[PDB]
């Protein structure tokens, strides 16, 4: 009966270097209701072994989650958040900037 | 072909978290037994057939008793055949227990006329009363006419909301009727 | 410690 | 001061089977247990280290009873398919929240219980624990069923008593870590913009997710041009936040950031 558009962040756990093992996270909230698939790119194509957290929701009832995947940061590598809802009419891809 | 005969044991009314069985039978060798309710949740249900004793019947057993348990239950034996007599199954101990109490008094002349009333706090919508009669609540209370007294008995009554009749509260205090 | 409840 | 949450969730799928449940615990910010009904085998888990020593008949409880809330809000979503004279073919959602709140003392302050149906407000407990308040006339029936089955009562005696109680154990033993506070880890960075520049307050690895971070130029509370982004969490227990401001270049060394944070002994300062 009511519906709510999500919030995506693009991040990592450490601070980004090139060259060393990190997390890249994909923290999706604020949105109504939970059906959502979030996926994650590394330059265009999607990755497999990406795991997410257990559904919860806030004081207004909205629900949030974290995407994460372990990967390697590496110069000329570009790594994007796609996520598709139903308040949404196209899904949105987010792309990293390591400095944000 | 025919229709076969449905009853409950020990009763129709189950008490919250026990059980009953809604036992099939007839004196057609059925291979096998449906049994379908309707309600909140439907189901169906089958079991292979007994036949021991000049009865082939087969006992169908509804366990923890929950609310979606609840509801009109009919039979069939094995093409199917005829439906079974409708059968209502139903939860108590949901609610709070509603008042029961005689308008003349529990003891009474033979040919006088006494009148049995349940009454509570809450909102209920309809009482029933068994020894069955059901009237609609409008203390929110329904009262109960049984005429000149013959052989009085043991009354116990519950109440319900409108949404939700296979749902009904506590059991009233139990109240004697003597006809001296 | 998780509670559990009745019915709506 | 601590608290204990619970967030439980129910989303009906019809000709999919039957709804999904999911529910969480709390104790402050930390995720401590879990249960989802699509499992293999369902049954609760352990997320923190302090509830995974409790013994598997306290565990084997905690099951039984998310299976029980788990078939419960089953026949609820039916019965506000009725209330609202809904089609079956349509997917609804059904929200439950409950906890504690402990003071400085460790005994109660206040409790929660409240519900909501396909997002909005439905029912919810009052703050004196003996009443109810309907969001709509199809709660008011709801509220008049609790109110025959004396269930006001037995949500009091849960929230006054066993979920203050058990609070009280878990904040004992887990005080290596519920009760000691991770300092944030701060840095700043310059980026570069034309002819301006962007002044970055980065701060990351703290626990709670509560702080505080503002941007300053010769000792005045500059916040106007502060921009700001919601604390996220790193995905290892702690979280991270950071504050930017727009500075005129050669200006960088006026504006210093200040940071106020549970862990820190007093407020830091920093210039890039």
């Amino acid at each position: 009966a009511i519906q709510r558009t999500p919030k995506i962040q693009v991040y990592s756990r450490h601070p980004a270097e090139n060259g060393k093992s990190n997390f890249l996270n994909c923290y999706v909230s604020g949105f109504h209701p939970s059906d959502i698939e979030v996926d994650l790119l590394k330059n265009g194509e999607r990755i497999e072994k990406v795991e997410h957290s257990d559904l919860s929701f806030s004081k207004d009832w909205s629900f949030y989650l974290l995407y994460y995947t372990e990967f390697t940061p590496t110069e000329k590598d570009e790594y994007a958040c796609r996520v598709n809802h139903v308040t949404l009419s196209q899904p949105k891809i987010v792309k990293w900037d390591r400095d944000m | 072909h025919r229709k076969p005969s449905l009853l409950a044991h020990p009763g129709r009314l189950v008490k919250s978290e026990e059980t009953v069985i809604l036992q099939c039978w007839s004196d057609v060798r059925f291979e096998h037994f449906l049994l379908h309710r309707e309600g909140k949740f439907k189901d169906t249900l089958h079991l292979i057939g007994e036949h021991h004793d000049g009865v082939s019947k087969a006992n169908f057993s509804i366990g923890p008793m929950m609310q979606d348990l609840a509801g009109t239950y009919r039979c069939y034996g094995s093409q199917l055949s005829a439906p079974s007599d409708p059968l209502d199954i139903v939860i108590t101990g949901l609610y709070e227990k509603p008042s029961l109490s005689a308008q003349p008094g529990p003891t009474v002349l033979a040919g006088e006329s006494v009148t049995l009333s349940c009454s509570s706090r809450s909102s209920y919508d309809m009482y029933h009363l068994s020894l069955e009669c059901r009237f609609s609540a409008g203390t929110f209370q329904a009262d109960f006419p049984l005429g000149p007294a013959t052989h009085g008995g043991t009354y116990r009554c519950f109440g319900s909301f409108r949404d939700s009749p296979y749902e009904w509260s506590n059991s009233s205090d139990p109240l004697l009727v003597s006809v001296i | 410690l998780y509670n559990t409840v009745a019915t709506l | 001061s601590h608290s204990m949450r619970y967030f439980s969730t129910s989303v009906s799928r019809p000709g999919r089977g039957e709804p999904h449940f999911i529910a969480v615990g709390y104790v402050d910010d930390t995720q401590f247990v879990r249960f989802d009904s699509d499992a293999a085998s369902p049954r609760g888990e352990p997320r923190a280290p302090w509830v995974e020593q409790e013994g598997p008949e306290y565990w084997d409880r905690e099951t039984q009873k998310y299976k029980r809330q788990a078939q419960t809000d089953r026949v609820s979503l039916r019965n506000l398919r009725g209330y609202y004279n809904q089609s079956e073919a349509g997917s609804h959602t059904l929200q439950w929240m409950f906890g504690c709140d402990l003071g400085p003392d460790g005994r109660l302050l206040r409790g929660y219980d409240q519900s909501a149906y396909d997002g909005k407000d439905y029912i919810a407990l009052n703050e004196d624990l003996r009443s109810w308040t309907a969001a709509d006339t199809a709660a008011q029936i709801t509220q008049r069923k609790w109110e025959a089955a004396r269930e006001a009562e037995q949500r009091r005696a849960y929230l006054e008593g066993t979920c203050v109680e058990w609070l009280r154990r878990y904040l004992e033993n887990g005080k290596e870590t519920l009760q000691r506070a991770e300092h944030p880890k701060t840095h700043v960075t310059h980026h570069p913009v034309s002819e301006e520049a962007t002044l970055r307050c980065w701060a990351l690895g703290f626990y709670p997710a509560e702080i505080t971070l503002t941007w300053q130029w010769d000792g005045e509370d500059q916040t106007q041009d502060t921009e700001l982004v919601e604390t996220r969490p790193a995905g290892d227990g702690t979280f991270q936040k950071w504050a930017a401001v727009v500075v005129p270049s050669g200006e960088e060394q006026r504006y210093t950031c200040h940071v106020q944070h549970e862990g820190l002994p007093e407020p830091l300062t920093l210039r890039w």
